[PDB]
């Protein structure tokens, strides 16, 4: 029950690549969290084929630990580790990634 | 500038005539290590009553080439002279007006080498030289090759001397010349072979990126650390850029001479793609000391700065002894004037000093996901190196039981005369 | 346990004190209350810290706290510091116990007095000035400038600022994107931001690496750069002192002639350990001096050792600050570089020091990702807009403090409390703060320059703080002065009855000044350096 | 007075300190021994 996990949101929204069996950790933390975890997340999958405009119960599992959406979002002109002129005129400016 | 500067530029001769860099350069001090003791180099300035002021040019080639102190006793093979001694009767009365005139002379006593049991007595260097050939019928520029190519014999083997630091030695520290350029370890580092051989040498390098690596002592795939790096900063760099390239001729060819079990060039050795989970681990150790200059995949930086782990000539060596000597004393280079170093990881250390057991796991680390695999660390690989590489079968002879033996089984003999 | 000389405290001022005298013979013995921690070890724990404890600064948790002689915290507090006063808020001052001593956490801001600051009493008629003159003490700069191997805009003159007769060993790092926007906007306002003197290593030195940037430099910084009290202590117990963890010192013994021959020190579990030296020094912090000297009241001594005067815990000083926090105009890229780069130097000194405080204006360089991705999640967004909001807070983020120069008011206090006890039963110590109509009207200036500062970015959402906060440097507490009786130590360092006893510490300065100000601190423990050799050869 | 050190127990567990003969049962001792004592047949040469 971890395909249901990784596969669940998207690839845009969220991490277009995997966790990195980062969520294979998170994932055994939420079965402690919440008993009736691996029961929900199966049934957001059809849904997108009430849940989530104001039961926001499941953007805990979407906000995490931080993963802001996320070893970052925007580590194109910020640190948390890089080279010493990491000053470059701050590069771009909105390009996103 | 001057040709008598030159030579001792290409000869490396203030490598070892000055203690670190705030020595008055050609004094003498820098006590070299070695398996006898620790001999202390002399002063070589013209000083009328301490350097070689008194010295004339029969008086110098004979120390240069034949390892022959003025007054007549032996000097200490720490000379590189039967690296020296093919050098032309020319080249010497050329160092020779380098050091009359050029540098400056200096007033001070030269620490006198203290040495143990009897390698301490000179005078028997000379039954060692005719042990080890070397009289070798000064250098005569040969003419099959051009002269680019008779350049690199010439400052690989004479005048920068590469071999005295690669080619391994004997039973009796000797120069072996069946594996020249092949690679012994030196004291605590260990020079890696650097034949022509393609996944066992330098064969496989990029030409540029030999002709960079001289130069500089940065590329992608190698940084010179430890006795290289007080070779590049302080000889090759000044070299004209003539002169490595004839060194970079040379060294392509080189016969090849092989390693024990080696499947890659060491600097292809690509690595496993792993991490650790967010002590006692190779993973996480080596994240939390390793992984802010480097990365965690070890990939290094993004221009360079920071080298990459994967893929680096000593990683991806079947001996993991350089490895080892990099993490205990760091990297500490300086070409034009831009050092570039790594903090010492040591026991003295100073950023963050690990134990003899713990430089392992992450030298094992290291190695199972960035080196070659085969190529292990055991924990007490590394006390070796902190005590400076497995003694040298000759250093045995200077312990008071091993020769109070040789004492009374050498009088045991007089009696079986009678 | 005996030695030449004992001192306590392996911080930064008992460490440099150690090196020293280690380097001209004398043995030397350290205590300290907390462990030997590893530089790699907090940074693991730094890195796996919540993003809530990154996003508002907390500076103690990656420091794991021993639970026998533990080190204060702020975030959800454990109450080891108990604060009384109109504006307690202000020295909610955290402190960080260990071989290194609190330096093992500091954005190595190493700045020099001016040569005011030193006679501020006989200069402005308030406070009270120091003992020596700034030119007696500049060997002093200049020696513990050279060990901590201290950066430095050397290539330039800037603005009110010591009088340097010997350059910085090394030369500022170029600033990120930050420091040049916000040098060039507040130059166009008429203020001047000049580079702040640090301990990092601008090019490689003494054996450690060159700063990279890793804008982790005031929690802790993973490669050594920056400068922490550790690099002394191990320099000095490597030449051949020794060095004893946890060791907390609680009683201290004395004859009737008033000179310190023997303190007990409890181990982790209470019991007594007895040391006798030849001199003894109490290195412990601008908090735990006073109170430890509070704490070992004798049969001799009713109310306090060296209490002559009654000033021990009494008049103590810290910097307080005000805070800010927007969105710029135009991008900020807050992070490259160092934690803490530049510095409104500007107003340091001047003719109103006898009417109000002389600020410093500033701001703070810690990467914006962290807390501007926490509020771009709380905001609820979702999807690339969520992104796009990261994005934009993250590289708008600032963050501006304005500290002060707080006068030495003696109805400032340590009493050492009741209430709440540790598994050594020792006092928690409790602090009485104000800060005086000195500082209230240098605030309401302050407020209204950072104000003016946060419309010239355009700030948006500016939300200054209202109360006071701690900048985490403890002055005063155990003053200098001539006369022995208004005052503890002497010209010298020696507290005044007992000859026998030297205070380098952060207590002893007379002035908060205006400056992040522990190099004066190690350069005063410099001070005690030579006055226990002459006293002692 | 009397004392006993850390490691004068594990002298006991080994079977107390070698007497001055057992150090000749190890091959180093007796090679040495060897070639010294070859090497006086040389001197009668
Ligand atoms: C956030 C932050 C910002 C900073 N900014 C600056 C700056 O801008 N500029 C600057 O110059 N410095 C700055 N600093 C550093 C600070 O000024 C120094 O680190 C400080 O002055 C030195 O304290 P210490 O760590 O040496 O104390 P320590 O050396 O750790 O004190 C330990 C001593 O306390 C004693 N002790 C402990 N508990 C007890 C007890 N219960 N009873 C008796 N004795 C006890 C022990 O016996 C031992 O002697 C900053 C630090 C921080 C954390
Ligand atoms: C380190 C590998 C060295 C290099 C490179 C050079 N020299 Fe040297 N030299 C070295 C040692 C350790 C010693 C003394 C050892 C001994 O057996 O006594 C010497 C000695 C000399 C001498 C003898 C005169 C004197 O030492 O007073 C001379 C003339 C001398 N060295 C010259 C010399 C020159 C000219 C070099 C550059 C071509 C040079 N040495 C390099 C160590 C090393
Ligand atoms: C920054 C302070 C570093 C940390 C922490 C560690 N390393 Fe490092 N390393 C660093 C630099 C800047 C360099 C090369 C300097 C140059 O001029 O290129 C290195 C080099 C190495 C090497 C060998 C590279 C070579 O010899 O070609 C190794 C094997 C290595 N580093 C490993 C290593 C380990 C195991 C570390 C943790 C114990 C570690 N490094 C930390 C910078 C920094
Ligand atoms: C002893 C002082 C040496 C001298 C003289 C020369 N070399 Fe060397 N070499 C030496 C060491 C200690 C090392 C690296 C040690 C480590 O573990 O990193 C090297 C390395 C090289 C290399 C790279 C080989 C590799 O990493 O696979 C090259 C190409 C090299 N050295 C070349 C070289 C040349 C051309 C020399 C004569 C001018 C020379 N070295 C001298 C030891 C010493
Ligand atoms: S972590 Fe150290 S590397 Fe420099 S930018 Fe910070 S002081």
């Amino acid at each position: 029950s971890i395909s249901d996990f990784m596969q669940l949101s998207a690839f845009a929204t969220g991490h277009k690549n995997l966790d990195l069996n980062i969520g294979s950790a998170l994932l055994l933390a939420f079965e402690a969290q919440k008993h009736d975890f691996s029961t929900q997340i199966k049934a957001l999958r059809e849904h997108i084929t009430p849940l989530h405009p104001t039961l926001i119960q499941i953007i805990r599992a979407w906000y995490s630990v931080i993963e802001d959406e996320t070893v970052y979002a925007f580590e194109k002109a910020l640190m948390y580790v890089v080279v010493i002129p990491t000053y470059a005129h701050n590069g771009p400016n909105y390009w996103v990634s | 500038i001057s040709r008598g500067h030159y030579l001792a530029i290409a000869a490396d001769c203030a490598a070892c005539h000055t203690n670190g860099r705030d020595g008055q350069f050609l004094a003498g001090g820098y006590a070299i290590s070695s398996p006898m003791g620790n001999i202390y180099s002399t002063n070589i300035t013209p000083s009328k009553t301490h350097g070689i002021g008194n010295y004339t040019l029969e008086q110098f080639s004979k120390a240069l080439r034949h390892g022959i102190r003025a007054d007549g006793a032996q000097l200490y093979p720490a000379m590189p002279y039967d690296a020296y001694n093919r050098l032309t009767d020319e080249d010497v009365k050329s160092l020779y007006a380098y050091i009359m005139t050029e540098v400056k002379p200096v007033d001070a006593p030269s620490p006198k080498t203290q040495l143990p049991f009897p390698f301490s007595i000179r005078a028997s260097l000379g039954i060692w030289k005719i042990a080890a050939r070397i009289e070798g019928k000064p250098y005569v520029f040969d003419h099959t090759h051009n002269d680019d190519w008779n350049r690199g014999r010439y400052l690989v083997d004479e005048l920068a001397h590469c071999g005295e630091c690669h080619t391994p030695r004997n039973f009796l520290l000797a120069p072996n010349q069946s594996a020249y350029l092949a690679g012994a370890d030196i004291g605590s580092w260990r020079a890696p072979n650097i034949t022509n051989a393609p996944q066992s040498g330098i064969g496989s390098w990029s030409d540029q990126d030999l002709f960079q690596y001289l130069k500089t002592g940065k590329t992608a795939h190698a940084r010179a650390a430890g006795p290289m790096a007080e070779a590049i900063e302080h000889s090759l760099q000044y070299l004209p850029d003539a002169d490595i390239s004839a060194i970079v001729t040379y060294l392509r060819s080189v016969p090849a001479k092989a390693e024990s079990g080696q499947t890659v060039a060491n600097f292809e050795h690509a690595g496993r793609p792993s991490s650790y989970s967010v002590t006692t681990d190779g993973a996480a150790l080596y994240e939390a000391v390793c992984a802010s200059c480097h990365q965690s995949d070890g990939k290094g930086s993004k221009d360079g700065y920071y080298p990459s782990l994967v893929g680096n000539t000593t990683t991806g060596q079947l001996n993991p002894n350089d490895l080892i000597a990099s993490i205990l004393y760091g990297v500490d280079r300086t070409t034009d004037n831009h050092e570039i170093l790594m903090p010492a990881f040591g026991p003295d250390s100073l950023v963050q000093p690990l134990t003899d057991e713990q430089i392992a796991t992450i030298a094992d680390y290291v190695l199972s996901h960035f080196g070659n695999a085969q190529a292990t660390v055991s924990a007490d690989a590394v006390k070796q190196v902190r005590a400076g590489g497995k003694q040298v079968p000759l250093a045995k002879l200077a312990s008071p039981g091993v020769m109070l033996l040789l004492g009374t089984g050498g009088i045991l003999g007089a009696i079986l005369v009678v | 346990l005996s030695a030449d000389v004992v001192i306590i405290g392996a911080g930064i001022c008992g460490s440099l004190l150690a090196h020293k005298l280690v380097r001209n013979g004398l043995s030397v013995l350290l205590l300290d209350a907390g462990p030997r921690r590893d530089r790699s070890q907090i940074v693991e724990n730094w890195r796996n810290m919540p993003p809530d404890n990154k996003s508002q600064y907390d500076y103690a948790t990656p420091y794991p706290s021993v639970p026998w002689a533990p080190h204060t915290n702020y975030f959800p507090d454990n109450n080891y510091l108990i604060v009384k006063g109109p504006d307690r808020t202000a020295y909610k001052q955290g402190i960080i116990k260990g071989v290194g001593g609190t330096t093992w956490h500091w954005a190595a801001s190493s700045w020099r007095y001016l040569p005011n600051d030193f006679k501020l009493h006989s200069t402005y008629g308030v406070g009270r000035d120091y003992a020596m003159s700034y030119d007696e003490l500049e060997p002093y700069y200049y020696e513990a400038e050279c060990e901590m191997g201290v950066m430095g805009p050397n290539g330039e003159e800037i603005t009110p600022s010591a009088p340097r007769q010997n350059p910085w060993p090394m030369t500022s790092m170029p600033y990120g994107y930050g420091d040049r926007t916000f040098t060039e906007i507040v130059s166009k306002l008429g203020f001047s931001n000049t580079p702040v003197p640090q301990a990092r290593n601008s090019r490689p030195y003494d054996g450690r690496p060159q700063c990279c940037g890793n804008n982790n430099c005031m929690p802790i910084c993973p490669i050594g750069a920056m400068y922490n009290g550790v690099y002394a202590a191990i320099k000095a117990e490597k030449l051949g002192a020794k060095i004893i963890p946890n060791a907390v010192v609680y009683a201290m013994e004395t004859d009737a002639k008033n000179r310190i021959t023997a303190i007990s020190f409890y181990d982790p579990d209470k019991q007594s350990h007895r040391v006798v030296a030849k001199t003894f020094v109490i290195a412990a912090n601008g908090i735990e001096t006073p109170k430890l000297l509070l704490l070992a009241a004798n049969d001799r001594n009713p109310h306090g050792i060296a209490n002559s005067s009654d000033l021990v815990g009494r008049n103590m000083m810290d910097h307080p600050g005000i805070g800010m926090s927007f969105q710029s105009a135009e991008p900020i890229w807050a992070g490259g570089g160092s934690v803490q780069m530049s510095s409104i130097t500007n107003f340091r000194d001047g003719d109103f020091r006898s009417e109000y405080a002389a600020t410093q204006i500033g701001y703070n360089n810690t990467a914006q990702n962290s807390r501007a991705g926490m509020k771009a999640l709380s905001m609820g967004l979702v999807g690339k807009k969520l992104d796009e909001e990261i994005r934009r807070r993250t590289a708008h983020g600032v963050d501006i403090y304005a500290n002060h120069e707080v006068l030495p008011d003696p109805n400032n206090r340590l009493v050492l409390s009741k209430d709440y006890k540790d598994a050594l039963g020792i006092p928690h110590p409790e602090v009485t703060y104000d800060v005086g109509e000195y500082v209230r009207k240098s605030a309401a200036i302050s407020r209204q320059r950072l104000m003016d500062i946060a419309k010239a970015m355009g700030g948006t959402e500016i939300e200054m703080t209202p109360y006071f906060t701690p900048n985490n440097h403890i002055t005063g507490g155990t003053i200098m002065g001539h006369d022995p009786r208004d005052s503890v130590v002497d010209k010298w360092l020696r507290t005044h009855d007992h000859s026998n006893l030297f205070l380098a510490t952060g207590a002893t300065m007379a002035a908060s000044g205006t400056v992040n100000s522990t190099l004066t601190m190690a350069a005063l423990s410099l001070r005690a350096a030579d006055a226990i050799l002459n006293d002692l050869k």
